């Protein structure tokens, strides 16, 4: 067949070249950094950091999202060209976590941007995040099209 | 073909030159200007003056970039919305027509061949030919060119040089001389002891 | 002068190049995930599970000490007397998006009913998959019991 | 197309360079009931598994999880784990499938459990 | 102390400088910026890339920790400390425990005291590895962070083997430490300490005498003793200027008196001096870790918690003795009461003096808990520090101040 | 076929086929350059680098390239739209275009012109306009700041770039790139190459090449820690791909020039192995390996410190060298060790 095998090639290229925005909010960013360090070497999967949203395919919301920060996160997400994927990493981003009942915290980053994968933990270990990134790759293989 | 190559470079230069002077965007003028110099370099190659063709590009690529720096340094505050043009176009057309009439009947003097100071040799490459005359027959002009360039050096510094005295500056050699052994040392601080 | 001479001969750059080449040819500590994994101690705080006794009965008796100590208020419990009169929960929820994975609940539990297990690879595609109810937590305990029990034995001398 | 799958993909049981590395340095330790094969180098200094099918880390059962993560020294082949009769077989992560866990009130359930905390009077 | 109107050595005054400054070059430096730590919005006014004004906007990670703490017991509040200067969490836990222990007048066991010193110095290396090598990345060195964070990975495994968490340990407790260390863990810490100086040499070989590194740090961000006193500087921010102030010596806590270590100080008080001080401190912390492991092995077996009315009993006792079960039940629900009073307990945290101002009122919950972050005072001085420098120096200055915004914002 | 290859058509096809050979080599090498660059940093960084996409990660660059082809092009609302798309086009086009005069073997050159050195200078310097115009046309502050830094970079490394190689022209007596290689032929393998008589200029050319390619320690127009992505902050998908392609093609050109000017091009380092295009490619990839190693071990200059190097170090040194070489060549010191002309 032509179109499904075309999507498979597109999904193969997008999974193998998944560039993530340099964007860490809190202590989930420490473990995200360890994921790129020698013990795990996230970049060996082709998953490399990019400073600019214009060159990013993946946003990892790694840390607490406060009300004051929510517009800035939405803006840089809006400036990602499509396709764009979002991973929610850790309790704060997943649902508010330890600060769920605070006056200044967004109770889950899915109130601001759509989310593809949720990684549990506070923080998730560097390996848990790596697992979550590979689950996103399974999701793209399962459902990826030219649109995303 | 030579005809196609000429008109490609000729039309490109003349159109680019016009766009330099009538366009309202100074940065667009900068880019039209470099296209005019590249197009003129193409014409020079067609005539076998390859060294001055390449020298012209090398020189004006850098010089036009410097012009861009001054455009943005002194950029007007009305970039978003950036005469007697009719009469000016009439005088320009008259001048161009007069030149065209003069070039219609162009013929060199019948003595022009015998008076050539530096006749061109088919077997000698252009750059070597220029080098054989530039520094010996034209040595006096060569030396005067050096002084012309010196005057530009002196003038630019005399006219414009100034330094902010309110910013933080580092001496690079002093930065490189900083000895870690001398700048950091370990202290035996006894318990309970402050400054 | 000695420092000026070494900078002229680019000694600082040469030393860096040599050090870089020594690292270049050295073994890499990189794990070949997912084939190769990082080390986990018996104390590791991972996914929650509800355990059973060796006789197959639930360990939880709805004391609610875990719900009381939880710093994140991630636990919600409702209990009644069971049909046989036993003190058991009817609701036991953990909001895994509120939980801070601190392990206070397993410290507070007097019967080792709630534990944090060794599993950490359970990322989900939807948020509500992380609202764990009682049956989900008990299913985790029935699948991970063998490893959980061994970890409890290993750390018992320190608890 | 079997060889191409090995050449072009990294999610099918192992990449080609993982296979070469295992052949050069791998020492078989045992197998699990799914057909995943476990290896070690340096007598257990390094430990890895070759997946039978999709390389999904959540496929490793609790039988081998402790050994693979260095929690326990000895493999389940030599020191098997004690299992209670009420235990249930291991399941991988089911998140993207129809077997994923969902709360009882979820709209995925197609029969969400209706909730109330009072009984209403019914007219005769 | 205001350079917005340019001053030239020839005394010239431009026509435009005469006009009032309405159209200035203002740029958002962060929050989404590799040098901004994710949550710093610094508004910079630039003049030919000279920084003339720096206006840090913080609070993008303010989570209301101090409000959330007022509705929780003292034990329920301990994990909040982990998440302030989250690069080295147990060091922040220590201030909370010390404040409670002072108000309750509690003495912690000897082994718990040694463990606290051991893992406090692990935290100092965890922080200084992050600070120094990401500071190098801020001036363009790609490799140092990779080498440094491999060593951090090993130390985070020592965290996990003590408490079951790589980062947020919740391990220091009012009354000691939650659990005792396995003997094989002490062997591995000793083995790691023997290798660690080699990595410090390798980082030193790559950076210390590199001419590019020197030209990015030497004579940048110069701090004098008088500047230190303007802005509440503590830690390496004062030691880099030559003030041999370290709370472990000046105001000793735990059992630091009996350890042998020295205080590195700088002579020029610039970014280069503070880099050298942090490298030296990493060597000193490694030596302390070695002494602590030796003392722990030489210790007689003892408890790690004070037990009594402050901490829960051991699980075996809880399941056997009626008094222990009651104390377990009560201390995990109500918790201990802290007598009315107010204390300020400070530690030499890796980033400077970290303190807790705790107002107790006799109940089981704090009345007020004010957290004093060293980075709050250090970041406030960036406008003064960065004035006159170029934009390229800004990331180096952010690095030298050692900012983590979990504690700046709280 | 003889009746064909002599015609205008057979002449026209010959040029097109020669052009495809250059594009095939340069673009094909680009697959392995981006891969090799990343593998070298990783090895120095105690890690693997790309190793899953294809065997040992060898298909990684195909995945990256394809990803950009199916990525959306975002055009900034305030950007100068023609100059916005002209900048990436010039960056890639001109870097590739410079290879038209690069010889790889005896007679393996598309254009054998007498002023090959100057043409290289003309094309590479015009390539900088892609960075200057790309930053300015985006109409945002970070690309705007990088645009000025790019102009500063040109002023820094070009003021002495001509002087650095004037010595090689003096020794050769030609600007023809093939002539420079033939001047390094002799009976002592690599001891006849110009790296020896012009050892100082090898260092100065290599450093200047790093600055010309915006490579560390002179990666100042991107400078992630200061400018987010510099002149590329507002570029996505294939327009962004063209800037990266141009960066590596320009780097590959400097690897060619280093090997041609100083290491005998396609000549054999040892007398008993034959000369050919294999030696040219081996030397080109050694110098690329040097480019990659430098990125892994050096920090970044401030761009005012780069200007200090160009004007207060390289300019006086290169000028002094030219005068010294002229005296040594004029008087045939050491028996024409510096006078290779006939
Ligand atoms: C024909 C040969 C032409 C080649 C030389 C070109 C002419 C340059 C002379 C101008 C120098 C000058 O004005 O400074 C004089 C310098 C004093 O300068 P200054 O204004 O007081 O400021 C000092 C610099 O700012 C302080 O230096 P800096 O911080 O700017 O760093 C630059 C550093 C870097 O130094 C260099 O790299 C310069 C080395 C000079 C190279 C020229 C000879 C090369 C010979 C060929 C050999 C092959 C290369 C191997 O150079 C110096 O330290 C300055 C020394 C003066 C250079 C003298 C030559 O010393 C003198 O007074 C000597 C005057 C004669
Ligand atoms: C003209 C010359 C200029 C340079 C050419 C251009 C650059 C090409 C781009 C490709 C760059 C490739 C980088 C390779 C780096 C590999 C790692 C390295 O340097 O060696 C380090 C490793 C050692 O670590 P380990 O694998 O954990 O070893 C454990 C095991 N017991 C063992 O000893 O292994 O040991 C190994 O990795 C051993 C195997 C080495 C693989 C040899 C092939 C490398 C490709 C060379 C291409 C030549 C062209
Ligand atoms: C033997 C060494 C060659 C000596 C020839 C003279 C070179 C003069 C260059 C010079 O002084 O300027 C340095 C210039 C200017 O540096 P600078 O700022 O120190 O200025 C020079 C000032 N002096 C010499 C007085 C100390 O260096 C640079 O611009 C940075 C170098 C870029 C990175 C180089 C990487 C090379 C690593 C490979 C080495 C090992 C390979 C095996
Ligand atoms: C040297 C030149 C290299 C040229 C570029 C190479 C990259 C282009 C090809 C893409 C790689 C193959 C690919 O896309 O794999 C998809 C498919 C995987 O199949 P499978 O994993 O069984 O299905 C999963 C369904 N979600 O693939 C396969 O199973 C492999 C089938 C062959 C496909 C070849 C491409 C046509
Ligand atoms: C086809 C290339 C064949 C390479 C494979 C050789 C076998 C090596 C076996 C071995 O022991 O290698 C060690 C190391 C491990 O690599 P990896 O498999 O990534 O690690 C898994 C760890 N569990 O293996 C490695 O580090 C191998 C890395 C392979 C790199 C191959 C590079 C190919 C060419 C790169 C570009 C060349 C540019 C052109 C140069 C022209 C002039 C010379
Ligand atoms: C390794 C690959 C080979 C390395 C060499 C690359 C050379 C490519 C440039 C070709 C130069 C050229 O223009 O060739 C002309 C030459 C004779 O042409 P002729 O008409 O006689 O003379 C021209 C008059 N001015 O023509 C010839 O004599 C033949 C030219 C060679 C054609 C073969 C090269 C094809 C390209 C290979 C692509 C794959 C390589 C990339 C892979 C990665 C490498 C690391
Ligand atoms: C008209 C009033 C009375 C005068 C009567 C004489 C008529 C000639 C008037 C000349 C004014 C017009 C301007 C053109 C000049 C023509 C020159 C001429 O005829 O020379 C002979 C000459 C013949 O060539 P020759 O035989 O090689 O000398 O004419 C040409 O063909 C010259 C071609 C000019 C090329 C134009 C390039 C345009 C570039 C793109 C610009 C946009
Ligand atoms: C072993 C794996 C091979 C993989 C492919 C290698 C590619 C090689 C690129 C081309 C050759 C470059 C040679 C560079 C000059 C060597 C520098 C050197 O060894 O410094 C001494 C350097 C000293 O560093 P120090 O230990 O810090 O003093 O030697 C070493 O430490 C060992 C490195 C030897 C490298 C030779 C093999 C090439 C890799
Ligand atoms: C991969 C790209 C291949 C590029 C074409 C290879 C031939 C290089 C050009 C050349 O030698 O001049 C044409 C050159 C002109 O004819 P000749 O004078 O008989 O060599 O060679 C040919 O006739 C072309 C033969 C190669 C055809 C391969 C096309 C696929
Ligand atoms: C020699 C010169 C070669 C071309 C140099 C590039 C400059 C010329 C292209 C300027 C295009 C301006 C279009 C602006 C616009 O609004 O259309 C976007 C235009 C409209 O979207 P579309 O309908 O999806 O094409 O987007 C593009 O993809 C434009 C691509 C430009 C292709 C030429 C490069
Ligand atoms: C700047 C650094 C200068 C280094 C000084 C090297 C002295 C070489 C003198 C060669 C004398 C000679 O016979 O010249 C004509 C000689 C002509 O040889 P032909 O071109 O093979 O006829 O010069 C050359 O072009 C080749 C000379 C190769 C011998 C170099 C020996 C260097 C050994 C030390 C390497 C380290
Ligand atoms: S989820 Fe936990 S580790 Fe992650 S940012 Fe929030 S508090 Fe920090
Ligand atoms: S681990 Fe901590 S936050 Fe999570 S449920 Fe248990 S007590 Fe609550
Ligand atoms: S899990 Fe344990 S602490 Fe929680 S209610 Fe059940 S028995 Fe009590
Ligand atoms: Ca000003």
């Amino acid at each position: 067949f032509l179109l499904t095998t075309t999507e498979d090639i597109i999904n193969w290229a997008r999974n193998g070249s998944l560039h993530w925005m340099t964007f860490g909010l809190a202590c989930c960013a420490v473990e995200m950094m360890q994921t790129s360090m020698p013990r795990y070497d996230l970049e060996r999967f082709g998953t490399a950091p990019r400073a600019s949203p214009r060159q990013s395919d993946l946003m990892i919301v790694a840390g607490t999202l406060t009300n004051k920060m929510a517009p800035a996160l939405r803006k840089v997400y809006d400036q990602m060209p499509e396709p764009r994927y979002v991973i929610s990493m850790g309790s704060c981003a997943n649902g508010g976590g330890y600060y769920h009942y605070s006056y200044s915290v967004v109770r889950g980053c899915d109130r601001i941007v759509p989310v593809d994968i949720y990684v549990p933990g506070c923080p998730p270990t560097a390996e848990a995040l790596l697992y979550g990134i590979l689950q996103l790759q399974r999701r793209i293989r399962r459902t990826g099209t030219l649109v995303r | 073909m030579m005809t196609f190559a000429f008109y490609l470079f000729a039309i490109s230069a003349c159109v680019a030159g016009f766009m330099v002077v009538i366009g309202r965007n100074p940065v667009h003028s900068v880019l039209w200007l470099i296209l005019a110099f590249l197009s003129a370099a193409g014409l020079f190659v067609l005539q076998g003056a390859e060294f001055v063709a390449m020298l012209l590009v090398v020189v004006y690529v850098g010089a036009v970039a410097v012009l861009f720096l001054f455009v943005v340094m002194m950029l007007d505050v009305d970039f978003a919305e950036l005469r007697y043009l009719p009469l000016a176009l009439v005088i320009g057309v008259v001048l161009l027509a007069q030149l065209g009439i003069a070039f219609s009947g162009w013929t060199p003097s019948d003595q022009a061949e015998s008076l050539r100071a530096a006749p061109v040799d088919a077997a000698v490459e252009n750059t070597l030919g220029l080098g054989l005359v530039l520094y010996d027959r034209y040595v006096l002009m060569f030396q005067l060119a050096g002084l012309v360039l010196l005057v530009a050096m002196i003038g630019a510094i005399v006219l414009t040089m100034r330094h902010r005295k309110d910013v933080k500056r580092q001496n690079v050699l002093e930065q490189m001389w900083r000895d870690p052994a001398k700048t950091m040392e370990l202290k035996d601080v006894k318990p309970g002891q402050g400054l | 002068f000695a420092r000026a001479t070494k900078y002229f001969l680019m000694w600082d750059f040469i030393k860096g190049f040599g050090l870089g080449m020594r690292y270049f040819v050295s073994p890499k500590p990189t794990l070949n995930y997912p084939h190769e994994k990082g080390p986990l101690s018996p104390r590791f705080r991972g996914e929650h599970a509800l355990r059973r006794y060796p006789n197959g009965e639930e360990r939880c008796i709805a004391c609610k000490l875990c719900e009381a100590v939880c710093p994140a208020q991630a636990i919600t419990i409702d209990a009644e007397p069971r049909e046989d009169g036993s003190r058991r929960t009817t609701r036991y929820d953990i909001d895994m998006t509120k939980c801070i994975y601190c392990g206070f609940c397993q410290e507070a539990c007097p019967v080792d009913a709630i534990v944090e297990g060794p599993n950490f690879e359970y990322a989900t595609e939807t948020r509500e998959e992380l609202f764990y109810d009682k049956q989900k937590l008990l299913a985790n305990g029935e699948r991970w019991e063998a490893e959980i029990a061994r970890n409890l034995q290993l750390d018992a001398p320190y608890r | 197309m079997s060889f191409l799958l090995r050449f072009l993909t990294w999610w099918n049981s192992q990449t080609l360079n993982t296979q070469v590395w295992t052949k050069l340095y791998g020492e078989k330790v045992g197998e699990d009931d799914q057909g995943n094969v476990y290896y070690q180098s340096g007598g257990g200094k390094r430990r890895w598994v070759i997946y039978n099918g999709e390389s999904e880390a959540s496929r490793i059962s609790p039988e081998w999880h402790g050994w693979l993560h260095h929690t326990y020294k000895e493999p389940p082949t030599a020191a098997p784990l004690a299992h209670k009769p009420w235990e249930k077989p291991h399941e991988p992560n089911l998140t993207g499938s129809s077997g994923a866990y969902h709360p009882a009130g979820s709209l995925y359930r197609a029969q969400p459990v209706e909730r109330r905390d009072y009984d209403a009077w019914q007219p005769e | 102390g205001d350079i917005r109107k340019n001053s030239y050595d020839d005394g010239s005054m431009d026509a435009l400088t005469g006009e009032q400054s309405i159209r200035n070059f203002n740029i958002n430096f962060g929050p989404q910026h590799p040098a901004a730590h994710g949550v710093l919005r610094m508004v910079l006014e630039l003049d030919g890339e000279i920084v003339e004004r720096a206006d840090p906007h913080i609070g993008l990670l303010h989570r209301g920790t101090e409000k959330l703490m007022e509705s929780r017991t003292y034990l329920q509040n301990l994990p909040y400390l982990d998440r302030l200067d989250y690069v080295a969490p147990m060091n922040q836990e220590h201030a909370w425990c010390l404040a409670i222990e002072r108000l309750t007048g509690t003495v912690i066991p000897r082994r718990a005291s040694l463990i606290r010193v051991l893992y406090s110095e692990i935290g100092r290396i965890l922080n200084h590895l992050m600070g120094v090598t990401t500071g190098a990345m801020d001036v363009g060195a790609l490799t140092p962070p990779l080498w440094g964070f491999e060593a951090r990975e090993e130390l985070m495994i020592f965290y996990e083997r003590a408490c079951g968490a790589r980062l947020h340990a919740a391990y220091f407790r009012p009354g000691g430490v939650h659990q005792d260390l396995p003997p094989d863990l002490l062997d591995d810490i000793e083995e790691w300490c023997e290798r660690f100086p080699k990595l410090v040499d390798d980082l030193d070989t790559l950076l210390t005498e590199n001419r590019i590194f020197k030209q990015r740090l030497v004579d940048i961000g110069i701090v004098t003793e008088a500047d230190a006193l303007d802005w509440g500087y503590t830690g390496v921010m004062v030691r880099g200027s030559g003030l041999a102030w370290d709370l472990r010596r000046s105001q000793p806590y735990e059992c630091y008196d009996e350890f042998d270590f020295q205080i590195p100080v700088g002579r020029n008080g610039d970014c280069y001096d503070r880099y050298l001080c942090r490298m030296a401190e990493m060597r000193e912390s490694c030596k302390i870790m070695q002494q602590a492991v030796q003392k722990l092995r030489a210790e007689p077996a003892g408890d790690v918690l004070a037990r009594g009315k402050l901490t829960p009993p051991r699980r075996a006792e809880m399941k056997r003795d009626m008094e222990s079960l009651i104390h377990h039940f009560k201390l995990y629900t109500e918790g201990f009461k802290v007598p009315a009073g107010e204390v300020y307990a400070a530690v030499e945290a890796p980033k400077g003096e970290f303190g807790v101002y705790l107002v107790a009122d006799g109940t089981n919950k704090p009345w007020r808990a004010k957290l004093r972050a060293p980075g709050f005072a250090h970041l406030q001085s960036i406008d003064w520090m960065s004035r006159g420098h170029m934009l390229a120096d800004v990331p180096a200055i952010i690095a030298t101040l050692d900012i983590v915004f979990g504690e700046v914002d709280r | 076929m003889a009746e064909f290859w002599a015609s205008p058509y057979g002449f026209a096809l010959s040029m097109l086929l020669q052009g495809l050979a250059v594009i095939a080599f340069v673009m094909g090498s680009l697959i392995f350059m981006v891969y090799g660059d990343r593998k070298i940093w990783a090895a120095v960084q105690m890690r693997r680098g790309p190793n899953v996409v294809g065997p040992w990660g060898l298909l990684q660059t195909f995945a990256d390239a394809l990803k950009y082809i199916v990525k959306e092009i975002v055009i900034p609302a305030g950007a100068d739209k023609f100059v916005y798309f002209l900048a990436p086009f010039l960056s890639m086009m001109l870097a590739l275009f410079a290879f038209v005069v690069i010889p790889f073997d005896e007679g393996w050159v598309m254009a054998n012109i007498n002023v090959g050195i100057l043409f290289i200078f003309a094309a590479s310097s015009l390539e900088v306009y892609g960075v200057i115009m790309g930053g300015w046309a985006s109409n945002s502050k970070y690309p705007f700041l990088a645009s000025l830094r790019s102009a500063a970079q040109m002023i820094s490394y070009e003021v002495s770039l001509g002087l650095i190689i004037i010595g090689i022209i003096i020794s050769t007596g030609s600007m023809n790139l093939t002539a420079i290689v033939e001047a390094q032929r002799g009976d002592y393998g690599l001891l006849n190459w110009y790296w020896l008589p012009h050892l100082p200029m090898v260092v100065l050319f290599f450093v200047s090449a790093l600055a010309e390619c915006n490579r560390p320690p002179f990666d100042l127009v991107e400078a992630e820690s200061e400018l987010v992505a510099g002149f590329m902050t507002e570029y996505s998908s294939t327009p962004y791909l063209l800037f990266m392609a141009g960066e590596y093609i320009a780097m590959y050109l400097m690897c060619a020039l280093l090997s041609l000017l100083f290491f005998g091009g396609w000549l054999s380092p040892v007398p008993f192995i034959a000369d050919g295009w294999w030696w040219m490619v081996i030397k080109m990839w050694f110098w690329f390996y040097m480019f990659a190693m430098v990125k892994a071990i050096v920090p970044r200059y401030r761009y005012d410190q780069l200007m200090r190097i160009g004007w207060k170090v390289f300019l006086p040194l290169s000028l002094g060298w030219v005068v010294l070489v002229a005296i040594l060549a004029r008087y045939e010191i050491l028996g024409g060790f510096w006078a290779r002309f006939a």
